[PDB]
């Protein structure tokens, strides 16, 4: 596959 | 150089808050910005979850889980927080084996009362808001169907039923691709991309035989397979498609892949995997019209198709970005870029530090930071580099000095004016965070025991000093505070060393006694961008103008305030032949800098770099 689009951050993730 | 009887002034601003709960995973996310608004999803595995909202910064958290009416969240999507500010949460919950569809809690101020709705399918992804206008969502069921909603989830109607991908444009446009025979995964370079602005009320079809899409600002990418052979090209259009046009990149093979680094209203980063697993490629730069690329850096580092490369913006300073190379022996090697990817040199080093064991000139060395893939490679990495639009030319980052990455533990380094020189600030691995515009920063320790201690600087990493903030130390996990570098609020979580039953916790210390006053027109310098070389008439203009911003001192001990914004005076320069970029039948000579023919659309000579402000002097069409 190819990464044509910029993916923005997700959220905080801890455990 | 220290403040005194700051002890008493942190002592009163800390708070703590210990949850009563299974330890499980943490989830944490900020709606809007001035609110204030924190929402903690605790889930326990068999299912169970937890929510907790706090609306003071983080300082007290109260338990809203009767809301959501004691039901399992699906954790994989995460939590769907709405654009800007419209308080805005969506949640996904599990449902049982004979349900006709989903079920979300779908909240509209701020997570203050949530509301249950069944869906007609099972959303398969995250729902996705328009940015134009928050009311509309779309998403994909199991089935591939494509389901699209105008009044925030209330109803949904059925758009397609074999879409593959699918994302929101611009103005409330939607592009998605389909497949007509088997899955999309067999019919990979056989889809259709269809375009609908009337929410799927009619549709067109811009592109065939297609084999990804999609957008990088004001830009559409679209990579077609080629007609005869597994060779695909990039196809550009700016019109949403309407019209196509052919980008000048070489043609990729079935075994290797493209990416964009970074894309800006004007360039765009692309980057193109050489044949073979060498674990290297190449990066290419784009003009204002996003079709003609010139070759910028070579054996660029990038580990795979889903792999991790180095790739850095400095938000900081205008136009700095730092990668990754690799050498002839595959060690790794820092490089940095001034003008927008023009040209490309080592990190200059300390000039108070001793090569390692790296370098073989011991008078002869330069520093180089770790980042995404170092991390990748489980070493002593805590964070990747740091800085904010809103602190003008402040960067930190972990980095060894030597001739190549190397494999100790890592230090910290930290730049004031965009990059140009650094110095060691904190010795050992740590966790850094930037307050109020830059006014004051804050360290963590990273150890493998229980730590109490939290170190904290207001001469921007110059004077350090310590704050025993809890009297039972607990094991560190992470910062947390408002994203946009504007809050004085740092959230500290971890979990207590309770052997027989370990809980989480958090304490919050707010500086608001710290920087008792409020910065005046005193406390502000004059600084140029850029500068090296004083003697030039146009010292340190960058892309055809220069910059004076006004930045705090660090002697002035001052809060900013919610409200600061940068100031700052361009000034154009003269145009120069270094100005300019070749059109699509022209190359440059080696040795030279002028652009001569090499041996449809028709171009006549240069072009003009994009991003370029220069005015007058040398004009060749
Ligand atoms: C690198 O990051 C900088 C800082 O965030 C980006 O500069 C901003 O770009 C946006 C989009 O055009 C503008 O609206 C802002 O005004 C810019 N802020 C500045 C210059 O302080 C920059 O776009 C990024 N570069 C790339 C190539 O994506
Ligand atoms: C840090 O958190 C405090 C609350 O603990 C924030 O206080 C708010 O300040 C604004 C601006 O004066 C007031 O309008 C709000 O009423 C305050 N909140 C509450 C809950 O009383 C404070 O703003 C935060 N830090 C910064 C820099 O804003
Ligand atoms: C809350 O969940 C319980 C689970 O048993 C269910 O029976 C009940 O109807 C739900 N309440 C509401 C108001 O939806």
């Amino acid at each position: 596959e190819d990464l044509l689009s910029l993916q923005e951050p997700g959220s905080k993730t801890y455990s | 150089g220290r403040v005194r009887d700051f002890v008493a002034k942190l002592a009163n601003n800390t708070h703590q808050h210990v949850f009563d709960d299974l330890r499980g995973s943490v989830s944490l996310s900020w709606v809007g910005d001035s609110t204030g608004v924190i929402l903690v999803l605790t889930t326990f595995h068999f299912g169970q979850s937890k929510l907790y909202r706090s609306e003071d910064y983080g300082k007290n958290f109260k338990d809203i889980t009767d809301l959501i009416n004691n039901t399992f969240i699906r954790t994989e999507f995460g939590m769907a927080i709405g654009p800007e500010n419209s308080g805005k949460v969506v949640l996904t919950a599990e449902v049982s084996g004979g349900s006709r569809g989903g079920r979300i809690f779908r909240s509209s101020d701020f997570a203050k009362n949530f509301v249950q709705t069944d869906l007609p399918f099972h959303p398969l992804t995250q729902m996705m808001y328009s940015p134009q206008n928050s009311d509309y969502l779309l998403a994909l069921s199991t089935e591939n169907g494509l389901w699209v909603s105008k009044n925030f989830g209330g109803k949904w109607e059925e758009i397609h039923k074999a879409v593959c991908l699918a994302k929101w444009g611009s103005d409330n446009t939607i592009f998605f691709t389909t497949y007509a025979n088997g899955s999309c995964k067999a019919d990979l370079g056989a889809l259709e991309l269809w375009r609908t602005s009337d929410l799927g009320k009619s549709f067109k079809t811009i592109g065939v035989k297609i084999y990804s899409f999609g957008l990088g600002g004001r830009f559409l990418f679209a990579s077609v397979m080629a007609d005869k052979d597994t060779t695909r090209r990039i196809h550009v259009s700016t019109d949403q498609g309407d019209t196509w046009s052919m980008a000048q990149l070489p043609s990729v093979g079935q075994e290797q892949f493209y990416s964009i680094l970074a894309a800006n209203d004007d360039m765009v980063f692309m980057h193109v995997d050489e044949p073979g697993d060498t674990g290297f490629g190449t990066i290419f730069t784009s003009d204002d019209r996003g079709i003609v690329y010139s070759k910028s850096l070579d054996r660029h580092l990038y580990t795979t198709t889903g792999g991790e490369t180095d790739f850095t913006n400095v938000t900081s300073l205008r136009g700095v970005y730092i990668t990754s190379v690799l050498s002839e022996d595959n060690s790794i090697q820092t490089m940095i870029t001034f003008d927008q990817g023009g040209r490309w040199t080592h990190l200059r080093k300390p000039e108070n530090s001793e090569c390692d064991a790296t370098a073989k000139n011991k008078n002869e060395c330069s520093l180089h930071i770790h980042a995404s893939y170092s991390i990748s490679q489980k070493l002593n990495v805590p964070m990747a580099p740091l800085s904010e639009p809103n602190a003008v030319g402040i960067v930190i980052a972990h980095g060894s000095v030597g001739d190549a990455i190397s494999v100790m533990v890592p230090d910290v380094y930290i730049s004031d004016d965009g990059g140009y020189s650094w110095t060691k600030m904190l010795e050992g691995p740590h966790y850094y965070t930037i307050l109020d515009s830059g006014g004051i920063i804050v360290a963590i320790e990273h150890s493998s025991r229980p730590i109490n201690v939290i170190k904290f600087s207001t001469d921007e990493g110059q004077c350090w000093q310590t704050y025993t903030f809890t009297r039972d130390p607990i094991y560190f996990t992470g910062l947390a505070s408002e994203p946009g570098a504007r809050s004085m609020n740092i959230s500290i979580w971890g979990f207590t060393e309770s052997f027989l039953t370990s809980q989480w916790v958090s304490y919050t210390i707010d500086f608001k006694d710290i920087l008792e006053r409020n910065c005046e027109e005193k406390d502000y310098t004059i600084w140029l961008a850029h500068s090296t070389d004083p003697e030039d008439y146009e010292d340190g203009c960058i892309l055809g103008y220069k910059e004076q911003f006004l930045r705090l001192r660090k002697s002035s001990v001052c809060q900013n305030g919610r409200d600061y914004v940068v100031t700052k005076q361009p000034s154009i320069c003269l145009c120069s032949l270094e100005d300019f970029l070749c059109d699509f039948g022209y190359y440059r000579p080696e040795n030279d800098s002028k652009c001569v023919e090499q041996p449809h659309l028709t171009t006549n000579g240069y072009r003009k770099i994009p991003g370029d402000k220069c005015q007058g002097g040398v004009n060749p069409v």
